[PDB]
């Protein structure tokens, strides 16, 4: 398919993949206190967040 | 989308009759019975052969279930 | 509810294993007595 | 005309409003564990010798 | 000076129900959208009664439901109105989805995507209502969900413990299932107003698949009297199942109470989940089985992308009509297999029918539309 | 001088002069639908980048 | 309004308890004869608790790893061979039946005819795993705390 | 191509909150309309918790509420959020009505009439929530309503028996009070969307009483940041009353349980009903007292008809400002009298203040506006 074909489609997606960890890692930090992810609160020694 | 702003049409005439001037039940078994037989014939070869294969699999599946617990 | 406010949990059960109140029944028997099971309200004096 | 210290990091992080969209998440620290200086050291100072973890050595290891 | 065209509240009703342009050749398959709105209202004015006299605990749930059929006045009629009214909702939902699949109504992209959200929300609601009476089918049916819900490799073991009230089967299990069942029918009522606001931008599709802007009629009185007649025929079927055989759609083993007392003679849910229970049971892996459960409902979102025909509906496509009825006969097979024990003929059948459900939608339907395109010289 | 301009030079010089800057605005009627200065100033910084 | 109002609505619907002393730190004394399993609804399922014999660990050890699929035995999980803890959960469906019915001391599932252990071991199909014990340690004279 | 002006759902939000034309001289008295929308949402996400752990019967009601403050986790904070959150709703409602009375906002006739319906519905709801905990103030306060409700000369004796569950104080009394209290807050949420749709036809009034079409500003960002700041100041006052004195607004005698055991030392409701209890108690006739109770709230509908001034608001009317603050000082007197025993000085005071509340609205206010009309040479 030549649906989304082109060197233009991955050129704006070339300069956005630095700020497309604002898509995935922001979801990874968007589920730290909304979820209480238990074994990745010891990602840091800093969060003794519940007593 | 309101009624006078929908589409463009030219050279078409329609005629209608009042509901109090006509019979609510016209030809019912004179026209209706040969009409529902034409519609049944036109769709019977598309709808029915899948449900026949469900029937044959269902009979083979319940009979080979009982010819396993027997001895 | 007395643990951590004015008693630790031992020094607390011993005040419950001091009064004798009536428990429920058990088969091969009837209404028996079993004292403080660590979670018990304070005993009323009057039956009615 | 030397300015004051209000050019904080405005040319460094704050111009392109990349900071502003995610200060609930990224710019969120320094205000839970750095505030051990806050209420708990104040609340136990008004109530010295009255909480349970003050009268505690008297009743363990007896 | 016409008050129904100028009053701020009356002109919303007039544009929605009275002066709305509608196609003139709309069939009886377009009746089931207002029937779904009648079944949803009825399940709200009957779930009022049951949650009033209710207690949800591991010690009293099975007896709180038997109190209503005998002691609570007009409780036998309202309980079996609620248990059969949910079977009526699910038959009016499968007709509705199969209509829009047959006539190409999924090309209304925003209306179709809110519909797939509505299909998930009523399916999860009714699962959390059959766990409330606490019988054998309530226990063993809930405890096969959590085996595939604890199979989530990171967060799953603390997910099931957070929704079970805190440990396992206990008093507070039925305080989070009951909470997730009182409030989910009202998200459905707000998702249905948004569902109709997107349809109002284009109007309705029709059985020919051709736009009908030269042949519109007003909605009143032609389809207001046709939707009232179709709703009267639905109340006749529902009150026949309530007043003449109120236990025809049901399982007797859910009158045996819940306890881990003994393993039951079988495990089976209600009829409208038997197609889904048959698919996950034919996968011998509790992660592959929970993925194909969600992939059997969310596969509907790929229907706009998989369309390769030059026509919209299936009225003039005879080779595609054969494949549509093979898919309906495949879902009848999975409903039968899902109430059978896991034995020799019902594993090879139940796992080949799980394959053919995905082979028709993904592979066989896009190739057949291309073959019909070449035969019509485009 | 024109031959040494490329796309990264244009991105650098436009970001220096336009981005988080306060504009000067003039208008002559009928200008009731000319937006508020707070809405004009907030149109100078972008949302997603 | 992100962590002190969302994540703090936590303790009524979690593994933290309104039953803050559950029954495990309650003083458990054995009102139980051997060969008798009572339906103890203590954290859900009947936990298999009774007396023990010296002859007990000799019949499960007579059948070794060559039978099994996921091998672990009495000394791996239990503290000392004078006590026993189980849960009443089949690892595929979730039930084993009432006691005093089996071959020589198991709990034969009458579902369609499989068998299971009095100490949590796989015998027949089609379930993959072994029965789960809860986690605790030994501390005491008779102060048992199962959990 | 601007997506917030062309998307079907986004353009409703844009016309309502973002691009809405608003007067530029709107004061802080116009903040209390969005504060009422915050207090109504908060009373819904907190009444969720209480009705979950609840049993409503004559034998267990007083103990079902004491179970939450001690045993149910986070139950002391949520119970006193709910009891003080209803006092917060009633202070934000009396400021709101007195604003529209002072600035002549009742000239928006359709918006004002839906408001009077909203004032009746929250008053009847909160009466059926104070009867739920079943203490001394719950009993003796409910049993003075039915003395004036059985005084209806034809239908009243079968009306009270139909709402008392069937006889008197019994198990099922608190199944019809509790039913009339779970569902009435949701009629308020639908009556508030209709309330704002009528205001959108004209926009807002302003403190000068003059139309402001030459000086409009957008609602965002000027009043979106001003309504957020005012809501933060409301959460500070509410959490101070919850975390530092949670029993300041309340009665200790409603901790003494309910029983017909003994007559209480006094009978008094919450503070926001004390003006209404003082009026009916000063009428020695159980039919004349139930008529003047309904005539103290429905008198607001006559405010468009009684207006005789050539100006709209009270900003330039100094003689009318004196009468407005005499009416506020008259409602402070009735709130004090309604918590006093029925003795010698509190009957002549409590019945002259009941007269002056009706004399100001009906007689003194229309004559004074005419006198001010003659002094300005029109
Ligand atoms: C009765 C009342 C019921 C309401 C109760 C709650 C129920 C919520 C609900 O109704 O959901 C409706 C749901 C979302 O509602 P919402 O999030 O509450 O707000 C409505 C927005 O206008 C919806 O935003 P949108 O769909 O118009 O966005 C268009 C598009 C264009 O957006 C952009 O690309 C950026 C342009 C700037 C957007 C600035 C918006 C102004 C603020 O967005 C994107 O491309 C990516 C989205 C960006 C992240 C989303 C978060 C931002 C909001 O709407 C839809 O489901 C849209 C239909 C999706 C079908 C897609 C078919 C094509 C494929
Ligand atoms: C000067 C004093 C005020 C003058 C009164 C006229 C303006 C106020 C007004 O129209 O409110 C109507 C309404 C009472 O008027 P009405 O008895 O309904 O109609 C006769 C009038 O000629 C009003 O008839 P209409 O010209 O307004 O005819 C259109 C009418 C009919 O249009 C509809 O109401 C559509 C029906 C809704 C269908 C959806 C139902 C959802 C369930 O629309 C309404 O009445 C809606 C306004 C009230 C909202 C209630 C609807 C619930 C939402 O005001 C109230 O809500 C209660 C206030 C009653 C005392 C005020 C008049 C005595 C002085
Ligand atoms: C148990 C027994 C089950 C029996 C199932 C048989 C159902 C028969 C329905 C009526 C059959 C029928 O009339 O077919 C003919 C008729 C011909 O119509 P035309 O538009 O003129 O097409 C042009 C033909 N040249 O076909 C139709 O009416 C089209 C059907 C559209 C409505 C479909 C409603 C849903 C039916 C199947 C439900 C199952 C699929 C649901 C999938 C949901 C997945 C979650
Ligand atoms: C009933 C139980 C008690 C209810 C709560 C009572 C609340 C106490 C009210 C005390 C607040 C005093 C506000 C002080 C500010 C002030 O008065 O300054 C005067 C100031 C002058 O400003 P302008 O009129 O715009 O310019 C005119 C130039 N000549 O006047 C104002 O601010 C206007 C007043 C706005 C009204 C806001 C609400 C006032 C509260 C009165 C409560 C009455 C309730 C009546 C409703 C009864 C419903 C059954
Ligand atoms: C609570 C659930 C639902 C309600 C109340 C509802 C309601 C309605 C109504 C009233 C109509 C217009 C009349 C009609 O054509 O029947 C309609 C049309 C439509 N619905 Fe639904 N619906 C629901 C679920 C769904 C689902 C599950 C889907 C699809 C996955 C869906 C997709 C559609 C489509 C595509 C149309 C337009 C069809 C056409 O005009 O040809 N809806 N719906
Ligand atoms: C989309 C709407 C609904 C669906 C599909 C649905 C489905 C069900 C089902 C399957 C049952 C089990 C009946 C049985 O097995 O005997 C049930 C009963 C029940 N429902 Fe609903 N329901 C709906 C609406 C509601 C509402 C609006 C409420 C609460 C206000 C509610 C609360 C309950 C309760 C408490 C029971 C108790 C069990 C019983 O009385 O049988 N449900 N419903
Ligand atoms: C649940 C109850 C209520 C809610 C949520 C509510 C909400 C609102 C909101 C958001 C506004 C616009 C902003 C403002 O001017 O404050 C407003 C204005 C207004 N409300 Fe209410 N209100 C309620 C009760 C009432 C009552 C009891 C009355 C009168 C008896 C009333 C009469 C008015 C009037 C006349 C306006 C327009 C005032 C003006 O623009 O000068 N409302 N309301
Ligand atoms: C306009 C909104 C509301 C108002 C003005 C209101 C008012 C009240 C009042 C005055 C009480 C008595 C508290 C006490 O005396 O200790 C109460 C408690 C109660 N409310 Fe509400 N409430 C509202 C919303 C709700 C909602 C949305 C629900 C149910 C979902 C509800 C159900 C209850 C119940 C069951 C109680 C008894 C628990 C207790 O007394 O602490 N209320 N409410
Ligand atoms: C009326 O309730 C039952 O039939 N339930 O649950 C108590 C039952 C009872 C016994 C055995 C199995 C079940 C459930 O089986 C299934 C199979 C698929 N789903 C499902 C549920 C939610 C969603 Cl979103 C999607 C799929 N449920
Ligand atoms: C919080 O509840 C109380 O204060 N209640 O009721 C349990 C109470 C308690 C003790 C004594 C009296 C009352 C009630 O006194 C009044 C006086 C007038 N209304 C009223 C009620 C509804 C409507 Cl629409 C209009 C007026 N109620
Ligand atoms: S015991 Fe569950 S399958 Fe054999």
């Amino acid at each position: 398919l030549s649906r989304f074909l082109g060197p233009r489609y991955r050129e704006l997606a070339r300069n956005w993949i630095p700020t497309a960890s604002m898509w995935g890692a922001v979801g990874a930090v968007g589920l730290v206190w909304a979820t209480d992810w238990r074994l990745i609160l010891d990602w840091v020694p800093y969060i003794n967040g519940k007593f | 989308r309101e009624f006078g702003h929908l589409t463009r049409m030219r050279h078409v005439i329609t005629y209608s009759l009042s509901p109090f001037e006509q019979r609510a039940f016209p030809h019912y078994f004179t026209k209706g019975i040969p009409n529902v037989l034409r519609r049944t014939r036109a769709c019977i070869l598309r709808v029915a052969p899948p449900f026949v294969v469900f029937y044959l699999v269902y009979t083979w599946g319940t009979q080979e279930f009982e010819k396993s617990k027997r001895k | 509810h007395l643990v951590g406010v004015c008693y630790t949990e031992e020094e607390a059960k011993a005040l419950a294993e001091e009064v004798e109140v009536q428990d429920g029944p058990n088969e091969d028997g009837e209404m028996f007595m079993r004292p403080g099971k660590l979670s018990d309200y304070f005993p009323k004096p009057y039956p009615n | 005309a030397a300015p004051t210290l209000t050019a904080r990091l405005y040319s460094l992080l704050f111009r392109r409003t990349s900071t502003f969209a995610l200060t609930i998440a990224v710019g969120a620290l320094f205000f839970e564990r750095a505030f051990d200086q806050g209420a708990d050291a104040i609340y136990e100072h008004i109530n010295q010798g009255k909480l349970w973890k003050h009268i505690k050595h008297k009743y363990e290891n007896k | 000076t016409n008050i129904r065209k100028s009053h701020p509240l009356m002109k919303i009703i007039n544009n929605a129900f009275i002066d709305l342009p509608a196609p003139s050749n709309i069939s009886s398959w377009w009746n089931f959208g207002s029937l779904l709105g009648i079944c949803l209202i009825l399940q709200i004015l009957t779930g009022l009664f049951l949650a009033m006299h209710y207690t949800s605990d591991t010690t009293t749930a099975f007896s709180s439901v038997t109190h209503i059929c005998r002691d609570v006045n007009y409780g036998w009629v309202i309980r079996y109105l609620h248990a059969n009214g949910a079977s009526m909702f699910f038959i009016c939902l499968f007709i509705h989805v199969g209509r829009g699949l047959y006539y190409g109504s999924y090309m209304f992209l925003e209306t179709w995507n809110i519909g797939v959200v509505l299909l998930f929300t009523v399916m999860a609601t009714a699962f959390m209502g059959y766990v409330l009476p606490w019988g054998q089918m309530s226990f063993w049916g809930a405890t096969v969900i959590t085996n595939l819900l604890s199979a989530i490799p990171y967060i799953g073991t603390d997910l099931v413990e957070w929704i079970w009230g805190g440990f396992s089967v206990d008093k507070a299990t039925l305080t989070r299932f009951f909470a997730f069942h009182f409030i989910l029918p009202f998200i459905i009522t707000a998702l249905a107003a948004v569902h109709l606001l997107f349809l109002h931008e284009t109007g309705s599709n029709n059985p020919t698949g051709i736009s009908s802007d030269m042949d519109k009629i007003p909605f009143h009185p032609y389809y207001t009297i046709k939707d009232i007649l179709g709703a009267l025929f639905m109340m006749l079927i529902l009150l026949i199942l309530v007043l003449f055989s109120p236990d025809l759609l049901g399982d007797p083993d859910n009158y045996t109470p819940a306890n881990p007392l003994n393993t039951p003679p079988h495990i089976k849910p209600e009829w409208y989940f038997l197609f889904a229970y048959a698919i996950l049971r034919s996968i011998p892996n509790k992660l592959g089985g929970v993925l194909a459960l969600v992939a059997s409902i969310l596969i509907l979102i790929l229907m706009p992308m998989l369309h390769t025909s030059k026509q919209r509906s299936m009225m003039f496509r005879p080779l595609s009509q054969c494949l549509f009825w093979m898919l309906v006969a495949d879902l009848i097979t999975l409903t039968w297999i899902g109430g059978q024990p896991v034995e020799h003929p019902f594993i090879i059948i139940g796992q080949l029918a799980s394959i053919l459900y995905f082979l028709i939608i993904l592979v066989l339907m896009p190739i057949t539309s291309i073959i019909e395109n070449n035969l019509l010289k485009w | 001088r024109i031959a040494e301009v490329d796309a990264s030079v244009v991105r650098e010089v436009c970001s220096k002069y336009f981005y988080d800057q306060c504009p000067a605005v003039a208008g002559l009627g009928p200008i009731e639908q000319l937006p508020d200065y707070n809405r004009i100033r907030s149109g100078m910084f972008w949302l997603r980048f | 309004a992100a962590k002190n109002a969302v994540s703090q609505f936590v303790s009524s619907m979690s593994a933290s308890a309104d039953v803050l002393a559950m029954s495990k730190i309650e003083i458990k004394l054995s009102d139980i004869p051997e060969g008798k399993n009572m339906a103890f609804k203590w954290r859900g399922k009947p936990l298999f608790v009774r007396h023990r014999t010296k002859k007990e660990i000799d019949q499960e050890a007579a059948v070794e790893v060559s039978q099994l699929r996921d091998p672990q035995h009495d000394l791996e999980r239990v503290k000392k061979p004078e006590w026993v803890i189980l849960i009443g959960v089949c690892t595929h469906l979730g039930c084993v039946p009432i006691a005093n019915a089996g071959d020589f001391g198991g709990y034969y599932c009458p579902c369609h005819g499989s068998h299971y252990d009095a100490s949590g071991r796989i015998r027949k199909g089609p379930a993959p795993l072994n029965l789960e014990v809860p986690t605790y340690e030994f501390t005491s004279d008779d102060l048992v705390i199962v959990g």
